[PDB]
RNA sequence: CAGGGGAAUCCGACUGUUUAAUUAAAACAAAGCAUCGCGAAGGCCCGCGGCGGGUGUUGACGCGAUGUGAUUUCUGCCCA
RNA sequence: CCUUGAAAAUCCGGGGGAGAGGGUGUAAAUCUCGCGCCGGGCCGUACCCAUAUCCGCAGCAGGUCUCCAAGGUGAACAGC
């Protein structure tokens, strides 16, 4: 599972996967979402 | 790879400033023979700006948009890293590691960190950084 | 010619429950909007011993849905629940040990803990340690559920009756022999004044129907009719049979 | 040996009648009536057995005449909660709120289909 | 009772309004100046003798300078 | 050395109460006073506090269990049956 | 087959690779950026599970949820003590892939 | 200061309790065993009276009513 | 421990932040810091507490709740 399962023979899962490469402010990403 | 970098927002886990949000100014992650552990120079806020509403008034809004800041050197084990990052241009010559010997310089570093936080608190950017963590 | 023991028990004076150190009435939370339509989450804060009761009590803290306050409940602890566990009460709560949810929204074989006798009161059935009630059958019409009580009797109750899922803790407490008269003394000192039981045949005729005689004998059938007046109905009251129960 | 007597009319060895031996400048042994042993606060978490540090252990009515510093610690929940459980709640608050963002984003990307 | 370590703080405690009296005690190895204030009796201990003579000369006027011998 | 041949823990009761009752209470008192392994922290500190109340000294987690054993055989099958009824209910 | 494969692989990580056992060391290795696989027993406290997963997300490292507990994870590592969290620095066995 | 001992029979298992002021016992109690009533509009009981009160801050692993009297081993036939 | 061994007055810490404070003054709101000023009313308080101050008709070998506790011998608050 996730974007790392390629490089691991065993099963790897992470609950916070979707937060990867997201350093932006959650309130402003929300504002963008309800804008669109 | 390594993620404790300048500009990264961390949460203070121990000390007087427990539960405060702060931004890493300098990371050492190697020791300095006087702090052999991995530590980082940190600029946080002591007092969060108060909630401001539309029916409040300019002077009261200005009074409530005031930030008290702190500068500290924290061991990594007392910091909780977050995924967020603020690119606030803190002056390194003012906010650096020699500032903890001279109290007058430390007031100067806290002053400089304060005004940069306040101007970034305006324009409504980086809202998560300037909100008190509820716990 | 004297008021017998058992008759004196109704006056209460000395035969009252020893409730000084009891921790409170163990009850489900009162049915409200949240529990009627969805679920409310509570946290198990402590599991405590209730004097005079062989079943642990669970202290569960809920959020008040209408005002900024914390509500503390005193649930009867189903076996397997631990401190720090989240328990969920309501119609929409899922099947887990400790959750409180109506019997009508349960599978046909689930076994419950603190069953409601009427749709709205708190738990009344299967409250003693190691006991449980089984859900037998629902019927979607007329909002009825049929359950099996610890005594083995079948009861028809409303589908809105709530119950805790699982078996009350305290396990096979009765399995251990008491051994010592003193252990029975401490057991009943926390309950009421009932333990040291003098046989009626060892009494005089004035204080018991079985008293008297030059040999300790009953002298009359110990089975007594249901309509016998108080002070007379002692022994086996309205007994359908006597003996040894060979067969079932 | 010089034997002692109670100095008050309470003649029973009750919890409020505890005494200690004192030698006066007059070179005689007398009873001094002690105060009960105070306890430090227990942590508000209710999960750790040790009592709080940095706070004086006195009887409850003595705390009225103590200064603020002697009754708390300079940290959030100081004098009410232990440091360890404060750290746990800081981390738990952040992680649970972050996980709320995950499920919010997860439905946002899953609602792209009609 | 409160103990005063050095000299000058003893002087203003001596010229406080509530300072009722000063008692001078000479021991075999020190001289104790005790000023009776409203709440405490403040004692200043000087091991050397000429300092004690200096202090007694410079005590504020209008205040009892009772000497214990 | 082996101090007792067979009484073991019920040696405190002496000759009193009958052999069968001492034998019957023997297994109960062994389970009742045993330290189980905690399923939460993994330590062998899970011991009985009162009847039906089991507490761990390490992680301070209190659980509701059996009178004498950590969990009764009935409750274990109860939990398995309730679980099975749960995935029957959903799909 | 996977249950015995990870245990067999975890054995070959020992005596043939660099690892580190324990919560405090694991966090230190993750934030130094040289942890590759972090293994958590299901016995792990839930807060500790979430914290390590958040750390791994920041450090781009895989988290494997072991199907045992700190006792039988310790036996899988060949140790006589409980291990609730461990990190692998290099494999020596290819439980991770290049 | 400070146990006479041994071989047996009867009864009660033991520890406990009892007729203050003639009976301390083999009597009562006891754990154990058995039976009976009762799912609350209920069982048992109090109450001149109140939909009053006790068990009951209780719910069959519980309350209430009896008999027998640890353990062991058994507990036969008779419902006229 | 099938026994889990009060309650309430009272005091305190924390969370939150409605508000208040002043315009750079020899400043404000405020202060659980130091010192200083004033007050604390009402009732009880002697003595016995027992082989003579209590109950038992009495200066009655009876009864009546507690605290302190030296040296020798000795296992010892035993006895001497
Ligand atoms: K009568
Ligand atoms: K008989
Ligand atoms: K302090
Ligand atoms: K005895
Ligand atoms: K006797
Ligand atoms: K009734
Ligand atoms: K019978
Ligand atoms: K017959
Ligand atoms: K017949
Ligand atoms: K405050
Ligand atoms: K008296
Ligand atoms: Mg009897
Ligand atoms: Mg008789
Ligand atoms: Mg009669
Ligand atoms: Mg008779
Ligand atoms: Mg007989
Ligand atoms: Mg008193
Ligand atoms: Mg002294
Ligand atoms: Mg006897
Ligand atoms: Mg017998
Ligand atoms: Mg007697
Ligand atoms: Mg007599
Ligand atoms: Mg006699
Ligand atoms: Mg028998
Ligand atoms: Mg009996
Ligand atoms: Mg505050
Ligand atoms: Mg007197
Ligand atoms: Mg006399
Ligand atoms: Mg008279
Ligand atoms: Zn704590
Ligand atoms: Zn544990």
């Amino acid at each position: 599972p996730g974007h790392l399962q390629e490089g691991f023979g065993c099963v790897v899962t992470n609950r916070f996967d979707q937060l990867f490469d997201d350093e932006s402010d959650p309130f402003e990403v929300l504002k963008a979402a309800e804008n669109k | 790879g390594k993620f404790m970098k300048p500009g990264k927002v961390v949460l203070v886990l121990a000390g007087r400033y427990s539960g405060r949000k702060a931004v890493i100014v300098k990371n050492i992650d190697d020791g300095t023979s006087d702090r052999p552990y991995s530590h980082a120079l940190v600029a946080g806020i002591d007092r969060y700006p108060r909630k401001v509403t539309a029916a409040m008034g300019k002077k009261k809004i200005a009074k409530r948009s005031k930030i008290k800041s702190f500068v500290k050197v924290y061991n990594y084990n007392h910091l909780m890293p977050t995924r967020y990052s603020v690119d606030i241009p803190l002056d390194k010559t003012v906010v650096n590691k020699d500032v903890f010997r001279d109290p007058a310089l430390k007031r100067k570093a806290r002053r400089e960190a304060k005004v940069k936080f306040e101007e970034r608190y305006k324009t409504g950017k980086n809202k998560w950084f300037f909100q008190k963590l509820r716990f | 010619g004297r008021v017998i023991r058992g008759q004196r028990k109704g006056a209460g004076s000395v035969f009252r429950a020893h409730v000084k150190h009891r921790k409170g009435a163990a009850r489900l939370r009162a049915v409200d909007f949240a529990e009627r339509h969805g679920y409310i989450k509570g946290i198990v804060k402590d599991i405590i011993h209730d004097p005079g009761r062989g079943a642990p009590l669970a202290k569960v803290v809920f959020r008040d849905p209408y005002r900024f306050k914390k509500r503390t409940e005193l649930f009867i602890a189903a076996e397997g629940i631990h401190t720090g566990q989240f328990v969920y009460c309501g119609k929409k709560a899922q099947l887990n040990i400790g959750n409180v949810l109506p019997v009508g929204t349960m599978p046909e074989g689930t076994i419950v803990c603190c069953l409601e006798e009427k749709p709205g009161d708190r738990g009344k059935l299967a409250r003693a340690s190691g006991n449980y009630a089984t859900v037998i059958s629902h019927n979607p019409e007329t909002k009825k559920t049929r359950v099996k009580l610890p005594s083995g009797s079948k009861k028809v109750i409303s589908s809105a009756n709530r119950a805790v899922v699982g078996v009350v803790a305290g396990g096979g407490r009765i399995d251990k022999p008491i051994l010592k008269a003193g252990r029975a003394y401490h057991k009943y000192k926390a309950k009421r004044n009932c333990w040291p039981r003098v046989r009626g045949v060892a009494m005089n005729p004035v204080e018991h129907p079985f008293g008297g005689g030059n040999h300790q004998h009953i002298g009359k059938p110990s089975t007594i009719r249901r309509d016998a007046p108080a002070g007379r109905k002692v022994g086996l009251i309205a007994a359908r049979r006597t003996g040894r129960l060979r067969g079932t | 040996v010089q034997r002692l007597t109670y100095r008050r009319r309470l003649s029973y060895n009750t919890a409020s009648n505890k005494t200690r031996l004192s030698r006066t400048p007059g070179n005689r042994i007398v009873y001094l009536y002690t105060k009960k042993v105070g306890k430090a606060p227990k942590s508000a978490c209710g999960v750790c057995p040790g009592r709080l540090r940095g706070v004086r252990a006195v009887r409850p009515k003595v705390l009225m005449r103590l200064s603020k510093t002697k009754k708390h610690v300079s940290r959030a929940y100081g004098g009410s909660m232990c440091a360890k459980c404060v750290r746990d709640r800081i981390k738990r608050a952040f992680l649970i709120e972050e996980q709320k963002i995950v499920v919010k984003v997860l439905k946002a990307q899953a609602q792209s289909q009609k | 009772p409160r103990k005063i370590e050095e000299i000058k703080d003893f002087l203003l405690t001596a010229r406080r309004k509530d300072a009722k009296s000063v008692k001078i005690k000479k021991n075999k190895d020190n001289v104790k100046f005790k000023v009776r204030c409203s709440r405490y009796l403040y004692t200043l201990v000087i091991t050397d003798k000429e300092k004690a003579e200096k202090l007694k000369q410079s005590l504020p006027p209008g205040l009892a300078v009772k000497e214990l011998k | 050395a082996k101090r007792t041949k067979k009484v073991g823990i019920v040696g405190k009761y002496g000759t009193r109460y009958g052999a069968s009752l001492r034998k019957m209470v023997k297994k109960i008192e062994i389970s009742q006073h045993a330290k189980y392994t905690c399923s939460f922290c993994g330590k062998t500190k899970m011991k009985r506090r009162a009847v039906g109340i089991w507490h761990c000294g390490s992680c301070m987690k209190t659980v509701a269990g059996g009178a004498w054993t950590y969990n009764t055989t009935s409750a274990v099958t109860v939990k398995s049956a309730i679980r099975r009824l749960k995935e029957l209910k959903d799909q | 087959k996977s249950l015995e494969s990870i245990n067999s692989r975890l054995q070959l990580v020992m005596k043939s690779g660099k690892y580190v056992l324990g919560y405090k060391q694991t966090l230190k290795m993750i934030r130094q950026g040289k942890a590759k696989l972090v293994i958590l027993a299901n016995n792990c406290p839930a807060l500790r599970k979430s914290e390590i997963e958040y750390y791994a997300m920041l450090a781009k490292t895989g988290v494997h949820h072991y199907s045992g507990n700190n006792i039988e994870l310790g036996t899988a590592c060949g140790k006589y003590y409980r291990v609730c969290t461990l990190a692998i620095i290099d494999p020596g066995d290819s439980d991770i892939i290049r």
